RNA sequence: ACCCACUCGGCACCUUACGAGAAAUCAAAGUCUUUGGGUUCUGGGGGGAGUAUGGUCGCAAGGCUGAAACUUAAAGGAAUUGACGGAAGGGCACCACCAGGAGUGGAGCCUGCGGCUUAAUUUGACUCAACACGGGGAAACUCACCAGGUCCAGACACAAUAAGGAUUGACAGAUUGAGAGCUCUUUCUUGAUUUUGUGGGUGGUGGUGCAUGGCCGUUCUUAGUUGGUGGAGUGAUUUGUCUGCUUAAUUGCGAUAACGAACGAGACCUUAACCUACUAAAUAGUGGUGCUAGCAUUUGCUGGUUAUCCACUUCUUAGAGGGACUAUCGGUUUCAAGCCGAUGGAAGUUUGAGGCAAUAACAGGUCUGUGAUGCCCUUAGACGUUCUGGGCCGCACGCGCGCUACACUGACGGAGCCAGCGAGUCUAACCUUGGCCGAGAGGUCUUGGUAAUCUUGUGAAACUCCGUCGUGCUGGGGAUAGAGCAUUGUAAUUAUUGCUCUUCAACGAGGAAUUCCUAGUAAGCGCAAGUCAUCAGCUUGCGUUGAUUACGUCCCUGCCCUUUGUACACACC
């Protein structure tokens, strides 16, 4: 054949990265808690699930995609 | 690979059959293709009879060497045909005549 | 002689075949039977 | 001199074999395990080797005498059977020739093969038995090639990670050929399904057809193989199975230490021929009558009418039978098998044509048909797989299968107008009539058909007729190219095909070579089927028109058969 060529420059898949996650109820003081990271509006989410913060951006992650909501 | 071929062989003819025939093609522990035929009693190989009368089937026998052919042959007596014809288009028979006892001047008889 | 002999056993194999000698339940139906309640929880929509 | 008989002693030959031999063979090579007439010489596995050394002879070259170490399991004899031979003798055949046909070989293009080119131009095959072959007519797919982008569909076993998250997904934006979260930016989501590592699997048009199955091609357009009782040999074997004769045939006749047999050939099977005789039919069809149109009238002639009825089976159809067995007679031959001619016959070339087809052989082709397969390689930056684009068509040239032509047995324009084998749409867009629109290509509204019912009488083409053209590359020929319109398909650019106009090449019967063919055959012609969304210059069948020439020979070629040689038997690679 011919056996190996290639420009060099491979790639790597994902990390998913590490993240201890929610951190993110807030509470005032004793017990109450206010809970920061608003909501999705959508029946397949039952309120469990949140919307990301990020410029122009609120997105639901438990819609894979749909459903952008901006506030 | 005798003993077996030869075995099946002997039952087959036991098995009433006018005749079969049992061949070997592959390769058995010598790097070398190699074929036997096993045959015994009476098989016809052309013409119609052929759909008539003998039966064949091909089996692939895969073995930790390689694989190997079983084609098996089966001819089955014609007496006991049932539904076809009951012989080979080569069979004639005569029949066979009777004795007489000629002469006897001629006289006749009465009812 | 041993191929011979081979179709001896083959005969009596075969001459010796020639005479010789509910858990109720239906899962079909367990889960229509098992279909009875307090087998949930749904409540949500807030905010 | 010659003839006949007889007898000694010669050179030989013939036939037997009592007898001998391992056998070929031997009146000695016989009278040898039932071993003794006399006598001389030589040999004791194959090499080493007639070498070394000594002695002796010779002018010489060389003669006589003549070891050993070491090496090696065979060397060797006669015969049997195969294989082969650039030996002899017999055959067979249009993949051989003769007598001829029609051609290829020259020309343009079509197609395949080599070559070169290429990022890649995927690859198998190289005399008959590679090269219009792989059903191989590749725009994606196909696809195996090249340029680049994804995904695991890495079972399962242990181990590691980890319920404080093992892992999964993605909006926009960057990015990318791309509304692929491929990757990255930000950070929601997901819940033990994955992940990481090892072991172990799995896929591969990756290698090996020189590891195989199976299949197929070839030997083979051939006629060979074997066993029973008997004859010969110690035996492997042989005779049967053969000079001749005859057949397409080891098909027979005849000769015969053989007789009578089986596989193969033959029989058989299919298809094309023949049925006024049997069984029938609105899904085939005729006659008669109602209904009905036109022309003539004197009764006639030529049509319409899926059922207005009655009758029938010649034509069509396919079940069952009949028929041919080279019959009758006559020529010729061992008056044998056969052969030939004539009459009759639907049929007399194995009736024509196929299918089936023994033993055996090849390192023939196929791992690129197969979830047939051994083993090798590869297996996440993949030789797995998928997506995007390109390539298999690339063009100084050589080879091969074809197609269309060079015209007046013709092109062309009108018109006469005649087949057969097929195929055709259910969870569907197949075969398509008819009416419109359009020069055409085609478009549109509908309709019959799962089919002897509709397409379809497939009104096909060559061909027949009446004209235009007049030998001038002409109006023969249609290569090449421009310009426009359509159709298939997501896609047509390197132009899928179709239509119209214009352009109007080579080719004026083709050197040496070489293919194919003996009757509804050749050749000319178009049709249907496969392939197929679109694409036949291909193939497989079909019918149409329909000749010239053999009816022989072994000259060329090819291949069988004996005879003969062999030191080959892995068999002349
Ligand atoms: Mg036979
Ligand atoms: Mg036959
Ligand atoms: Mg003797
Ligand atoms: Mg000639
Ligand atoms: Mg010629
Ligand atoms: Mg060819
Ligand atoms: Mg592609
Ligand atoms: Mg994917
Ligand atoms: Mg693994
Ligand atoms: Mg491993
Ligand atoms: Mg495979
Ligand atoms: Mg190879
Ligand atoms: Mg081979
Ligand atoms: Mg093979
Ligand atoms: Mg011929
Ligand atoms: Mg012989
Ligand atoms: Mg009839
Ligand atoms: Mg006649
Ligand atoms: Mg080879
Ligand atoms: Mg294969
Ligand atoms: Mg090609
Ligand atoms: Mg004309
Ligand atoms: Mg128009
Ligand atoms: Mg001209
Ligand atoms: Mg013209
Ligand atoms: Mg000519
Ligand atoms: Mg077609
Ligand atoms: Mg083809
Ligand atoms: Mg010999
Ligand atoms: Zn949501």
């Amino acid at each position: 054949k011919k056996v190996y060529t290639t420009p060099k420059k491979i790639k790597h898949k994902h990390k998913k990265v590490k993240l201890a996650v929610l951190s993110y109820y807030k509470v005032d003081a004793e017990g109450k808690v206010t809970k920061l990271r608003r909501e999705c509006s959508n029946p397949t989410c039952g309120a469990g699930v949140f919307l990301a913060n990020h410029k122009d951006r609120l997105y639901c992650g438990k819609c894979h995609s749909v459903y952008k909501v901006n506030a | 690979i005798r003993r077996a071929a030869y075995g099946v062989v002997r039952y087959v003819m036991e098995s009433g059959a006018k005749g079969c025939e049992v061949v070997v093609s592959g390769k058995l522990r010598a790097a070398r293709a190699k074929a036997m035929k096993f045959a015994d009693g009476f098989l016809i190989h052309s013409g119609q009879p052929v759909n008539d009368f003998i039966d064949t089937a091909t089996r692939h026998v895969l073995m930790r060497q390689g694989v190997l052919g079983i084609k098996v042959k089966i001819m089955r007596d014609p007496a006991k045909s049932r539904t076809g014809p009951k012989a080979l288009p080569d069979a004639v028979t005569i029949i066979e005549p009777k004795e007489e006892e000629p002469i006897l001047a001629p006289s006749v008889k009465d009812y | 002689k041993e191929a011979q002999a081979d179709a001896a056993a083959e005969i009596a194999e075969d001459a010796a075949e020639a005479e010789d000698a509910l858990q109720d339940y239906l899962n079909q139906q367990a889960n229509n039977q098992f279909n009875k309640v307090p087998e949930a929880k749904k409540v949500e929509l807030d905010a």
